[PDB]
C-alpha cells in the first residue's frame, strides 16, 4: 500500500490473524497493515539492514518469509524441512547478516516415520536472501541442543543463545563460548536461568537478554542484565535488583543507559548503579514485550492482546493505546527502525 | 502441587512459581496463545505449534472471543 | 468387528504386522483401558486416524484384555482413573521433574513397556512439543542425554513389560460370571455426607452388566439409579448409573467378591464419593453411619454390610435402645452412650461379626479440613468448560482414655473463607473468587476477565478455607487456590 517514508521512525509488530503492522512512531497511528502468507506463529520479525525487509519467522515455527514493507511483498520464503522425512522447527532461532544477504536458522529437527518419531541432532542453514520464494540451505552446519535467540554481530559472527551464548563463525561454522551461563561456574551463586523470545533491535545496538540467579532455601533471588554489543563484541553482565516480581522483558533507555526497564504485570524502572527500584506502573493487562524509540521519548507494551500501552518513560504513564486491527500480538517483539 | 496441575511454572497456569496466582497472567487471557503458539503447557492448554494448530480459529482476539475455545479430547458422541 | 480384524483393517499401514494379530508399537505396551483409549484418540487428533466411536470401544476393550496390568501393577496409582485430581502425588524426583511435570506421574506408572517404547516415547514427546527441552527443568540441563540414559532404563526397570504379576493374572484371571448378585455397598461424598444401599448386578451380553442402585445418604436424599457397566482385563469395572438428574461414572476394582473405587459426576469428577461395596455370600460389616458418638448423646446408628445376623453390640458405654430396623444388609438403630462412656474406639459387632469401629468421645480437641490443599477452578459463563468446586469436609481429633490421640469423625460446621495472604486482600480475592456456601461446598467466579477487577482479571483467588465446629466452636483450617480452566482433559491426568 502507502510505501514508507524516509527519515520517518516506524515500528513493526505481528498481528494474530496473521497480520504485519507498520505504526507511524511519530503519530502513534497505524500507517499500514500487511497480510502475511501461510500461517501465523510465532510472528517473531526482525529488520534487515535495508530498513525495508521484513524477516518473520512464522507457519508454527517452521518457515521464514521477507515481507517488503512499502508494498507488502512476499520477496523472500524459506522452508526448515529441506530434508528428506524430517520435519524442522526454529525456537526463534533466526538471524539476518548485516549486510542482508544470508538468513541463518537453527533447525531442531524430528524424523517422522509410520510408527515411531526420531530426534535429531540440530542444525544452522545457512539461506541466500537472493533465493526468492523457493530459498534452500547453502550451506549448513552442527548445532548444539537448547539454541535459541540469535544475533549476526557487525563483523559478520553470530551470537547463539543456548546453554551458553557462543561466538560462532558462519563460514566454518566453529565457534566458542562467548558467554558461559549455565557453565558460569560463579561461587556463590546458583547457575542463571534465561527464558527469552524476544530479539530486540534496540537503537543501543546490542544483543540483550534478562535473566535471574540465586545468591546463596535462603538463596537470594536476584534478577540480572546480560549483554552482548554488536559493534565490538563486548559482554556485560549484572544484578540489578532483588527479585520481587517477575519481568518477560527489559531494555536500558537509549536516553539514559542506567535506568532499565522490565515487564510482565508491572512495569519497572531500575537504578543500573544502586540496584534500586526507582518506579513501578501498574497495566491495563499483561504485556510481554518493551519497545524504545530511538531517543527513549516513548516506551511501548507489546504482546499479549491487541493493543500497544504509549507510556512516558520519565513520569512512568500511559499516554495512550494504540488499538491494533485483528488480535492477539502473543509473543511478538516490536521493532523499531528509521526508513 | 496436585496431579490434575501442572509444574512447570513459567510462570505457570494452575499456580506460579511462589505458590499463588498473582505473578501468573492477568487476566489469563493475555498469556494464554503465550502458552498455546509454543505449546509450553501442552497437558493443559493446546499446543498450536504442532497438535491443534487452528484452536483459536474463532478467537483471535482471546480478549473477546475466550468463549469460542473448545475442548480438545474426542470424546465419545 | 472382531478385535483382530479392526487392529488390522486401521491400524495396519502405519503399524507393521509382526504376526498373528501382533503390530509393532501396540503388541510391545500394556496400559489401562483408559491409556488405551488415550492412544487410539491420540492416533486420530495427531495422525488422522478414522474411527467411529462404536469401533474405538471395541479395541479398547480388546487391547484393555489382552494387554492390561495386573491388579498389584495398579497399586497406589489408582487415584489417576479415579479422578482423584487434587491427589498430591509422591514420586521420586527424577521421575517427578523429567515425567511428571506436564501431566502427572500417575500416567507413567499405569504403564508397562520394555526399554524400547520408553525410549520411543521420549523422542515422540520432544518430537511432537519441541519446546519441552527450553521449558522449566529442562533449559537447565541436558534434558534428551539423561532422558534417554537415565531415564528409559529406569522406567524399564521399574515399569517393565513382563512381570510375574502380569503372568500370574492372565491365568488367574476371573470371568464376569462372577460378578452378577446383589452387592451391599456404603460410601461417602465429601461435603454431602454417607451413602448406602444395594447394587443390583445382573448380565447382559458379553462382559457388560445392567446396573441398579438403590439406597440413599444419611440425610434422606435418595440414591436410586439405573445403568450399565463392562467389565475390563477381569477386575476393571467401569459403568455409568444415572443416579437422579446426573450422568454418575463407576470407576472400581472388583476384586474377591469386593468392589473398591470412585463414584463421581461424568461431568464433574470433583464430585464424587468413595465407594466400597460387598457381594452377597460372604458376611461382611462394612461400615457404621455415623462413625462417632458423643458420650452422654442419642444418636441414631446405622450398619452397613454383608449377611448380618446377630445382635449388634456397640461396646462399652455405648447402649442400643432401639432396633429401628434389621435386614441382611442395613441395620438401624438408636444408641445412647453413657455420659461416662470412656473416650476411645469400640470395635462394633452383630452377632459374631466385627470390622468397625465406632468413636465414643468427649470432647473435640482438634481439628482438620479435608482436603488440606485443593484446586478450584473458574468456569461457565459462556465456556466449553464446567466450574471445578472446592468440596470440604472438617475433621475432628480428640485423645482417648489413654491419651493418644482419636480421630472422631467428620464433623458439621460452619464455613467460611479468608485472604490467604496480603496480596489476597489487595486483589479482594474473597469478594471475586466465588462463594462459599454453609454445606462447605464453594462455587468458583465465572470464567473470562472480570472488568470489575484489577487489571480485569479472572475470578481467580488464594484463598483460606475455615471450618468452625458445631460442636465447641473448635476451628480449622485449609487452603485453597481458585484458578483457570484447562481444555485438555484427557480420561487420565
Ligand atoms: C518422562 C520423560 C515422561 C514420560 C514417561 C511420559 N511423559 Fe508425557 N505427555 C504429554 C502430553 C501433552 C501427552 C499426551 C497428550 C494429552 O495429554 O492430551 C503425554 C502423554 C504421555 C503418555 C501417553 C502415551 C500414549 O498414550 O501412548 C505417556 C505414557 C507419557 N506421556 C509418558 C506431555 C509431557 C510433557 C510436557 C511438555 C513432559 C515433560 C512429559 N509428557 C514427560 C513424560
Ligand atoms: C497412521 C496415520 C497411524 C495409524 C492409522 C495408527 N497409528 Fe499408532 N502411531 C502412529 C505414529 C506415527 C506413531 C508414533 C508416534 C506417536 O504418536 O506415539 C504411533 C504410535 C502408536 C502407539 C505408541 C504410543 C506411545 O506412546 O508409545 C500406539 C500404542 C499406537 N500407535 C496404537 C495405534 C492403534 C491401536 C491404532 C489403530 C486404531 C493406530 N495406532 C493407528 C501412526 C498411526
Ligand atoms: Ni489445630
Amino acid at each position: 500500500g502507502p510505501a514508507l517514508k524516509a527519515g520517518h521512525e516506524y515500528m513493526i509488530v505481528t498481528n494474530y490473524p496473521n497480520n504485519l503492522h507498520v505504526v507511524d512512531v511519530a503519530s502513534d497511528t497505524v500507517y499500514k497493515s500487511c497480510v502475511m502468507p501461510d500461517k501465523f506463529g510465532p510472528g517473531t520479525a526482525m529488520m534487515a539492514p535495508d530498513n525495508r525487509t521484513a524477516y518473520v519467522l512464522n507457519n508454527h515455527y517452521g518457515d521464514i518469509y521477507g515481507i517488503d514493507l512499502d508494498t507488502c511483498k512476499n520477496t523472500f520464503h524459506a522452508n526448515l524441512s529441506s530434508v528428506p522425512g524430517e520435519v524442522g522447527r526454529s525456537m526463534y532461532s533466526f538471524a539476518i547478516s548485516p549486510d542482508g544477504k544470508e538468513v541463518y536458522a537453527t533447525v531442531n529437527p524430528t524424523q517422522r516415520l509410520n510408527d515411531h518419531y526420531v530426534v535429531k541432532p540440530p542444525r544452522l542453514e545457512v539461506f541466500s536472501t537472493a533465493d526468492g520464494l523457493e530459498a534452500k540451505p547453502v550451506r549448513t552446519f552442527p548445532m548444539p541442543r537448547q539454541v535459541y535467540l540469535m544475533r549476526a554481530a557487525d563483523d559478520g559472527s553470530l551470537y547463539v543463545a543456548g546453554p551458553d551464548i557462543y561466538k560462532m563463525d558462519v563460514k566454518t561454522g566453529k565457534y566458542t563460548v562467548a558467554l558461559p551461563l549455565r557453565n558460569w561456574n560463579r561461587k556463590g551463586y546458583s547457575a542463571p536461568d534465561v527464558l527469552y523470545f524476544w530479539p530486540h533491535q534496540s537503537p543501543r545496538h546490542e544483543f540483550s537478554m534478562l535473566y535471574t540467579i540465586a545468591r546463596f532455601a535462603t538463596a537470594d533471588l536476584l534478577y540480572g542484565y546480560l549483554s552482548v554489543d554488536l559493534k565490538t563484541g563486548k559482554t556485560h553482565t549484572q544484578e540489578f535488583a532483588d527479585l520481587t516480581e517477575l519481568y518477560f522483558t527489559g531494555l536500558r533507555s537509549p536516553k539514559d543507559p542506567n535506568q532499565i526497564y522490565g515487564v510482565l504485570n508491572r512495569l519497572a524502572k531500575y537504578d543500573l548503579k544502586q540496584r534500586k527500584l526507582i518506579k513501578a506502573a501498574n497495566l491495563d493487562h499483561t504485556y510481554y514485550c518493551v519497545a524504545f524509540d530511538k531517543k527513549g521519548d516513548k516506551l511501548y507494551l507489546g504482546g499479549t492482546f491487541n493493543d500497544l500501552a504509549v507510556f512516558n518513560p520519565d513520569t512512568l504513564e500511559k499516554v495512550k493505546n494504540i488499538k491494533l486491527p485483528g488480535g492477539d500480538m502473543s509473543t511478538t517483539t516490536p521493532q523499531v527502525f528509521i526508513r | 502441587a496436585v496431579a490434575g496441575c501442572t509444574a512447570t511454572t513459567d510462570p505457570g497456569w494452575e499456580v506460579d512459581a511462589f505458590g499463588g496466582v498473582s505473578s501468573l497472567c492477568q487476566p489469563m487471557e493475555a498469556d494464554l496463545y503465550g502458552c498455546s503458539d509454543p505449546c509450553w503447557w501442552p497437558a493443559q492448554v493446546p499446543d498450536m505449534m504442532s497438535t491443534y494448530q487452528d484452536w483459536n480459529a474463532q478467537a483471535s482476539n482471546s480478549a473477546e472471543d475466550w468463549r469460542n475455545l473448545g475442548t480438545v479430547f474426542p470424546k465419545d458422541k | 468387528e472382531q478385535g483382530p480384524s479392526l487392529l488390522q483393517n486401521k491400524c495396519m499401514g502405519c503399524h507393521i504386522p509382526e504376526g498373528n494379530d501382533t503390530y509393532s508399537r501396540i503388541s510391545h505396551q500394556r496400559k489401562t483401558p483408559e491409556g488405551w483409549l488415550m492412544s487410539i484418540a491420540r492416533m486420530q487428533v495427531m495422525h488422522g486416524l478414522q474411527i467411529s466411536d462404536d469401533d474405538r470401544r471395541t479395541l479398547v476393550k480388546y487391547l484393555a484384555d489382552k494387554q492390561g496390568l495386573a491388579p498389584s501393577e495398579t497399586d497406589g496409582v489408582r487415584y489417576a482413573m479415579e479422578r482423584r485430581l487434587n491427589t498430591v502425588e509422591q514420586f521420586d524426583t527424577q521421575l517427578s521433574e523429567t515425567c511428571g511435570r506436564c501431566h502427572s506421574g500417575a500416567r507413567v506408572a499405569l504403564q508397562r513397556r520394555p526399554a524400547k517404547e520408553w525410549e520411543h516415547l521420549v523422542n515422540f514427546h520432544l518430537g511432537q512439543w519441541p519446546s519441552l527441552e527450553y521449558q522449566a527443568q529442562a533449559r537447565d540441563r541436558d534434558w534428551l542425554p539423561i532422558a534417554l540414559q537415565q531415564v528409559v532404563p529406569d522406567l524399564a526397570k521399574r515399569y517393565p513389560l513382563e512381570s510375574a504379576a502380569w503372568a500370574e493374572w492372565q491365568k488367574a484371571r476371573p470371568k464376569a460370571d462372577a460378578l452378577p448378585g446383589q452387592w451391599a455397598f456404603s460410601g461417602h461424598m465429601l461435603a454431602k455426607g454417607d451413602v448406602r444401599g444395594v447394587m443390583s448386578v445382573t448380565p447382559d451380553q458379553g462382559d457388560t452388566f445392567k446396573v441398579e442402585v438403590k439406597g440413599a445418604y444419611a440425610d434422606g436424599t435418595p440414591f436410586n439409579g439405573s445403568g450399565s457397566a463392562i467389565l475390563y482385563n477381569g477386575y476393571e469395572w467401569r459403568g455409568n448409573v444415572k443416579v437422579g438428574d446426573a450422568n454418575l461414572r463407576q470407576v472400581f476394582a472388583a476384586l474377591d467378591g469386593e468392589m473398591k473405587g470412585r463414584m463421581f459426576e461424568a461431568e464433574h469428577d470433583e464430585r464424587g464419593l468413595d465407594f466400597t461395596a460387598v457381594k452377597e455370600g460372604k458376611a461382611r460389616l462394612l461400615a457404621v453411619q455415623p462413625a462417632f458418638i458423643k458420650a452422654g448423646g442419642e444418636s441414631e446408628i446405622t450398619l452397613v454390610g454383608s449377611g448380618l445376623a446377630g445382635k449388634p453390640d456397640l461396646g462399652a458405654g455405648v447402649e442400643v435402645t432401639e432396633v429401628l430396623e434389621q435386614t441382611p444388609t442395613l441395620v438401624r438403630l438408636k444408641a445412647r452412650a453413657a455420659a461416662d462412656a470412656k473416650p476411645g474406639q469400640r470395635e462394633v459387632a452383630v452377632g459374631t461379626l466385627k470390622g468397625v469401629n465406632l468413636a465414643v468421645y468427649d470432647k473435640v480437641e482438634e481439628v482438620k479440613v479435608v482436603p488440606a490443599f485443593s484446586i478450584a477452578r473458574i468456569g461457565e459463563n459462556g465456556a466449553s468448560v464446567p466450574k471445578v468446586q472446592g468440596r470440604f469436609e472438617a475433621e475432628a481429633w480428640g485423645k482417648d482414655a489413654n491419651g493418644q490421640p482419636l480421630r472422631i469423625g467428620y464433623l458439621p460446621a460452619s464455613w467460611k473463607v479468608e485472604p490467604f495472604n496480603e496480596r489476597a486482600v489487595e486483589d479482594e480475592d474473597v469478594k471475586f473468587a466465588g462463594k462459599m456456601q454453609a454445606d462447605g461446598v464453594f462455587v468458583p467466579g465465572g470464567a473470562g476477565p472480570n472488568p470489575e477487577r484489577k487489571m480485569m482479571t479472572n475470578n481467580a483467588g488464594n484463598l483460606k478455607v475455615i471450618a468452625t465446629l458445631a460442636d465447641g466452636g473448635q476451628t480449622g483450617e485449609g487452603h485453597m487456590i481458585v484458578t483457570v480452566q484447562r481444555w485438555n482433559n484427557p480420561p487420565l491426568p
